[PDB]
RNA sequence: GAGCUGUAAGCAAGCUUUGAUCCGGAGAUUUCCGAAUGGGGAAACCCACCACUCGUAAUGGAGUGGUAUCCAUAUCUGAAUUCAUAGGAUAUGAGAAGGCAGACCCGGGGAACUGAAACAUCUAAGUACCCGGAGGAAGAGAAAGCAAAUGCGAUUCCCUGAGUAGCGGCGAGCGAAACGGGAUCAGCCCAAACCAAGAGGCUUGCCUCUUGGGGUUGUAGGACACUC
RNA sequence: GUGGAUCCUGAGUACGGCGGAACACGUGAAAUUCCGUCGGAAUCCGGGAGGACCAUCUCCCAAGGCUAAAUACUCCCUAGU
RNA sequence: AAGCAGAAGAUGCGGAGCCGCAGCGAAAGCGAGUCUGAAUAGGGCGCAUGAGUACGUGGUCGUAGACCCGAAACCAGGUGAUCUACCCAUGUCCAGGGUGAAGUUCAGGUAACACUGAAUGGAGGCCCGAACCCACGCACGUUGAAAAGUGCGGGGAUGAGGUGUGGGUAGGGGUGAAAUGCCAAUCGAACCUGGAGAUAGCUGGUUCUCUCCGAAAUAGCUUUAGGGCUAGCCUCAAGGUAAG
RNA sequence: CGGGACCUAAGCCGAGGCCGAAAGGCGUAGGCGAUGGACAACAGGUUGAUAUUCCUGUACCACCUCCUCACCAUUUGAGCA
RNA sequence: AGGCCCAGGCGACUGUUUAGCAAAAACACAGGUCUCUGCGAAGCCGUAAGGCGAAGUAUAGGGGCUGACGCCUGCCCGGUG
RNA sequence: GAUAUUGAAUGUUGGUACAGCUUGUACAGGAUAGGUAGGAGCCUUGGAAACCGGAGCGCCAGCUUCGGUGGAGGCAUCGGUGGGAUACUACCCUGGCUGUAUUGACCUUCUAACCCACCGCCCUUAUCGGGCGGGGAGACAGUGUCAGGUGGGCAGUUUGACU
RNA sequence: GCACAAGGGAGCUUGACUGCGAGACCUACAAGUCGAGCAGGGACGAAAGUCGGGCUUAGUGAUCCGGUGGUUCCGCAUGGA
């Protein structure tokens, strides 16, 4: 579960509430399930939406 | 983001009406439909190519007609046709007339619908022929009919 | 260079001055399992297809080789869908899976007991553990750096700085850097701009696409013109 | 080596708001760096840094890549303590 | 010091670096003075009554497990449904006797089936009772034959049934006709290895001899009362020295 | 004869594939998996240990001709499935 | 190979349970009732896929309370859902 | 709930690039005076005076305007006012409106993406998925970020001493 | 303890001041209490002389962290902040 284009990936780090609790969480990746050319053929493989802006075309 | 459109969006815009047209459906819909193109270097480079190239062919189609077309319509043109007693003309010299006397005797070539005369010329004597050689400029054409036989 | 066919007594039988046993260098062979790879599998078990060979009058049977998956190149096919693709078939591939040493290292996850005489921020600690990769070392590395002087010039590691600054329920506790002195010593290529050739698109006289020539710097450098 | 007619010097990136992590640094005035979202620059007549920030000054050209040497370890081998 | 040459060494180079000789003030800063202060005033800290530095022995302290043994417990990574709980697929077991439903046929009988009586009927989480299963009342055992039994009697025993084989549910969890029950003789949170030599203001132990001196069980504070700091009491060394 | 050169349930494995920090989980095709289904031997003796496996008789199941035989057909053409 | 009778309490009954102290008045049971759910049901397992519900479709499936059968479940919606 | 995935309209309320212009008195006064320069002149059949309706303003003084009937004269330096003179160029935003394109938001209908646990074909002996073709919704939902409310379902803890 | 007022009244005033402070009590520490006297301005009083809170003992709790006013202070190169 990663972006094609680019290196990004579900990361992690915690949660500071008030009292800086430690708690653990996740960070996800805002990528979506689109039909890219990636190859000589499209593939509808997941892709950021970052990257998606003024970028490769769909 | 920046697309070079090729029809209509709120009218007919084949001049690549370049505007901002909110690039998720931009791409979408211009893509699936060939409503329009990526406004890159290429394809910007290649529509002012293409417009520029049509504005000099049509600058240059428009000179060279006026000109000739204008300067040789000052000249004088005559022809014949039989009349009666009380100057009543047996006929009518229509445009069709005219142009046939123009490719028969000076080889002018002009439209007859270009040139037109409605009042059908009914008098054995000289007349001037306007004429639509371009919307914004016309010249006139010296028509004269004489009697025959 | 004269005892030796082990530990291991032997009982028996044999090899050795044409040179044994023995020592070292390079080789042959290496049943089955095992990443195990033809299929299955209760590890060392069972069952096959295609070729060559043995044998029977035939099956039946037996010996050698090939027959997993992923990935790269190429060739033939190439449905919905008309071309075309997905997909299928074939040949090349000292390519690759696995542990290893209970160690060193680069990164992704990631605790609690404990201490603070309780305890939640904090400490424990990015420690243990788990995961993926290689090397003999790895990481880093030639300043968009330090520094504030008639200034040093890639990183790395050692002594100092220093338990000083600073951080901190300003608690417990945490903890530097640079200068300085040392061990070593090496600096280099690409893109960009411009130019030669060709290809496709006709961006129709313009555009990018590929190999090559090019140049790499902050006293700014390169292209361009020229001197070399 | 000479000139600044003209061209280039690494973009969805430097950075910014939001929620985190590592830098001795615990969000504190918090520089610098890495992260996941959105916004988004100049490009030499330019840009970054000097522990918030601004002007002068000083140093350097990031968003491309490689580099052995001094450094850590021993499963094992040879010899010796 | 690092480092260089040197037998893993001593030695030589290496003054990079640290401490003292000047202190005061938070700091600018001043300087045997300085700070405070309006102020030659007064007072705080110092000199004038200079001695520190580097090694080695010993006492003590702080960080490392830090005096030796001792937990219950916590986290991470793994092994377990061959016992037991439930579920799934496929087989197997229930000797004998009794009861008698619905229904069906016939007879009576009503205008008509309603209704009654005879014949077959063999349903039942039916009855009594073997194998099998569960243990409920009592005795023996409790260093037993057995780390949960035996002897007598007891309940179910054709439907929520017992059982063989194979398979699944693995702990911050599963299962549970539900008791805090079972999960390999361990379960209010299974077992193995690591963190880990966890921590313990708690108990126990702490190994040769002589000699000089010689206490305490008291005050204050304390998330503290069986703990800890200061003071009180003891000892060792150097000074004032005759103050007690 | 109990099972393998026969089939299959639960369940597991599982190309491709779908997911997910990694490790990995799920699953199509396909295949494993009897505790099931189909399958050809029975009756008398033998030794100290083996026996519906050895000996003595009668038999059965799958398959091929070196031969054997009768049938059809060699293209509305036998035969196989 | 059955001791029986009189009378009351508890639980409609058969069944299940604290292996290894308590077999019961405990649990469940058929029944009643309230509530949720219009089908990619709701609920549940799982980070997500993927699955149970269910090769089901409101007379069907989940959650709570009470437990056959005869009579009834009376008042209060101020407080909390 | 905001944002990216995720836009097209019909109307709609602000602001931009074009545009349309009007608001002005302390009194003195014939009055409604804001000034700074040019100022001895201007409109008049492309028509005075008067008349009436409507639009606007307002310190209710009144003015202006536009719609038009009626038609040959109105206005102005100069006479006086007071701090400052009335005809043409402008501004100070005191004052309200309409049109075109973007610009952002509000509330409306459509479809393009996104979905498919709806189907037909092929991949393909496949109830997985994935390409094509139809339909269903559709800027929704799902997904990643940020925030608010609920949350013993779950986790780490605390709950003093003298007596 | 106060009748020589510390108790009652009448006038003027704010010493209910600023820097200090020889030396003492109490105290494990922190802390608390008295204080003649010096200097700068004052009040009362002709003067002497008194006034650094109440006739005297309880009327109040630290550190850290925050806020307000004044500063010959410092301010990560320079000048500011």
């Amino acid at each position: 579960r990663k972006c094609v284009i680019t290196g990004k990936k579900t990361t992690a780090g915690n949660n500071r509430s008030h009292a800086m609790n430690a708690s653990k969480r996740t960070w996800g990746a805002n990528l979506q399930k689109v039909r890219i050319l990636v190859n000589g053929k499209p593939k509808k493989v997941y892709v950021s939406a970052r990257a998606l802006k003024s970028g490769k075309v769909e | 983001m920046k697309v070079i459109f090729l029809q209509d969006v709120k009218g007919k815009g084949k001049k690549g009406e370049v505007k901002n047209v909110a690039d998720g459906y931009a791409h979408n819909f211009l893509i699936k439909k060939g409503l329009a193109v990526e406004a890159n270097a290429s394809n910007i480079s290649a529509l002012n190519g293409q417009k520029q190239k049509e504005k000099k062919e049509a600058i240059a189609e428009l000179e060279q007609a006026k000109s000739l077309k204008e300067t040789l319509e000052k000249l004088t043109v005559e022809l014949s046709a039989k009349s009666g007693e009380g100057g009543r003309l047996f006929g009518s010299v229509t445009s069709k007339q005219i142009t046939e006397q123009l490719q028969k005797d000076h080889n002018i070539k002009v439209d007859k619908r270009k040139l037109e005369l409605p009042d059908g010329i009914r008098a054995l004597g000289y007349t001037n022929v306007p004429v639509k050689l371009h919307p914004e400029v016309q010249a006139v054409l010296k028509v004269h009919v004489k009697e025959e036989a």
